[PDB]
């Protein structure tokens, strides 16, 4: 057996001892068991076969990545959403749009929204300065 | 002064502080939450940047333009700031910063770029009048990668397209639960390793492909992860520093309601004797 | 008193200016004492620090004042004060601490005592 991650730029996916695993690396097919040569490849979007020792099998859906293996060790640095050519630049090219114009989205913290808007209301008009004869 | 007028405002500074304690505890939260998040992304980096060390510094060192110091004629920064206020003086301190360093490098008369994470720089700037050219905005507690692809992707391809140079992030280090310090780091041209992997020597990547065209992508993915964490880091630091700041507006409720009690205890008092004066002097 | 057509329009103007950027100072005092000056917008601050400098420059030392702190007394003509006043409410001054102006006599003299902190 030897170690595998699977790593994506937020979170881990997977970190059991593996016999052996299979994927769909650029250049082809790829099945990597234990004591493999050192290799640096990418690696398509698709499924990865883990075989986890005892025999037990599962299969992880990976959007892309880069699969780097050592002696005795082994990390697949996998995308966390499918990257290309075209959709790379699709995206920049809204976040330029956004930018050229000054149009800007709405965050989603709703509890952070009750509470400003509570104490502003809480907070508006109340005459406290100058009611106490505080200086400042 | 009016007995029931004061004693209505002493009721809403009560709400006040009351509003503010629930946002201290929310933040104090949230600021775990995110702290925790902040460490689950340590090891993409990590070991992607021992690889770029074996590709980038090890044997056969390949030659790539992220890589070497071409002369810098002008510059680009990704800010990254709160979509919220209360967070306290935090966002204020970090665009100071960038302004000064943004103000020493146009001394030497080279041109600056400016792209945006977070709503706040987004509207400050534009009042400064900054080059701001790419932005996102609306991360809120959910930041995602597949978002900072966008501006990441806009300042790469005007560094590699030979325009941008010496590329900069800007964020707020998250230090200790209290203490949180503006950083500029530097992220292309790579900086230094302070490893060496001579003892890489001893084995060498069966590179499938080829070795450049997988080191650029190699490249481009690293300083994703370094924006990312930054902007993370960021995060954290600003539920901690919103934590501190409503922590000090309870605590200056808590005072104005010793000031609002005393002017009400005179007024009161005033009121109680004025009423019996008159009823007393009246009864001939 | 205190009509342009008794005072001219340029000192009325001043005059008015100075109220109400101090009105609007009284306005925000109340909520930088609970929240603190670091949410004030970005243009508040800018009232904030221009209404401080106005208290300050205020502020004057008196000939009769001489023997309960040292200062020499000074008189300053009309022309000078609201020569000074305009100047800060257009943000000319900006840049001087708010020390400048504590009793001082006219603008320059300001300018002068920000040197020596």
């Amino acid at each position: 057996t030897y170690h595998l991650d699977v790593v994506s730029a937020e979170q881990q996916m997977f970190s059991g001892l593996v016999e052996k695993i299979q994927v769909t690396g650029s250049e082809g097919e790829l099945g990597i068991y234990p004591g493999h040569a050192p290799l640096l490849t990418a690696i398509k979007p698709g499924m990865i076969r883990i075989v986890k020792q005892h025999g037990h099998e599962e299969f992880i859906y990976l959007s892309g990545g880069i699969l780097e293996v050592q002696p005795g060790n082994v990390t697949v640095l996998a995308d966390t959403a499918i990257r290309g050519q075209d959709l790379d630049e699709a995206r920049a090219m809204e976040a330029k749009r956004k930018a050229e114009e000054h149009i800007s989205s709405s965050h989603g913290d709703v509890d952070y929204a009750q509470a400003s808007a509570e104490l502003a209301k809480a907070i508006a008009q109340l005459r406290v300065i100058e009611l106490t004869k505080k200086a400042m | 002064a009016g007995a029931k007028d004061i004693r209505s405002k002493i009721a809403s500074v009560q709400n006040t502080q009351k509003i503010t304690k629930a946002m201290e505890m929310v933040a104090a939260s949230k600021m775990r939450k995110s702290q925790d998040r902040m460490a689950a992304s340590r090891p993409y980096a990590e070991t992607m940047r021992k690889v770029i060390g074996h590709l980038a510094h090890g044997n056969l060192e390949y030659k790539h333009p992220y890589l070497e110091d071409r002369d810098v004629k002008r510059v680009g920064y990704l800010v990254v700031s709160t979509d919220r206020g209360l967070a306290g003086g935090l966002n204020i301190n970090l665009f100071k910063k960038l302004l000064a360093e943004m103000k020493t490098w146009t001394d030497k008369g080279v041109q600056a770029d400016l792209a945006m994470i977070g709503s706040k720089g987004v509207s400050f700037f534009n009042s400064v009048g900054g080059n701001v050219v790419a932005q996102v905005t609306g991360m809120g507690d959910n930041p995602s990668l597949s978002e900072l692809i966008g501006p990441v992707k806009v300042m790469l391809q005007a560094y590699d397209e030979g325009r941008l140079d010496k590329l900069y992030i800007v964020s707020n280090k998250f230090i200790n639960t209290m203490s949180q310090v503006p950083t500029i780091s530097q992220l292309l041209p790579l900086p230094a390793s302070d490893d060496d992997d001579l003892k890489h020597k001893s084995w060498d990547y069966l590179y499938e492909p080829d070795p450049k065209a997988l080191l650029d992508t190699l490249l481009r993915r690293y300083v994703e992860s370094q924006v990312y964490q930054g902007v993370v880091e960021n995060l954290a630091s600003e539920q901690a520093a919103r934590m501190v700041a409503m922590k000090a507006a309870t605590d200056n409720g808590g005072s104005l309601i010793k000031e609002l009690q005393l002017v009400y205890n005179k007024a009161r008092q005033a009121s109680i004797t004025q009423e019996l004066t008159e009823i007393v002097s009246g009864a001939a | 008193q205190l009509d342009p057509l008794v005072v001219g329009q340029e000192h009325y103007d001043t005059a008015r200016g100075v109220q109400s950027i101090l009105q609007r100072y009284q306005e925000l005092k109340d909520i930088i004492a609970i929240l603190g000056m670091d949410e004030l917008s970005e243009e508040d601050k800018l009232v904030v620090a221009r209404a401080r400098k106005i208290q300050r420059f205020l502020s004057q030392p008196f000939f009769v004042a001489e023997v309960f702190t040292g200062s020499p007394g000074k008189y300053v003509s009309l022309k000078d004060t609201i020569r000074g006043f305009k100047g800060i409410m257009e943000g000319e001054y900006d840049h001087l601490p708010e020390q400048a102006f504590y009793m001082v006599g006219s603008i320059e003299e300001a300018v002068e005592k920000a040197k020596k902190l």
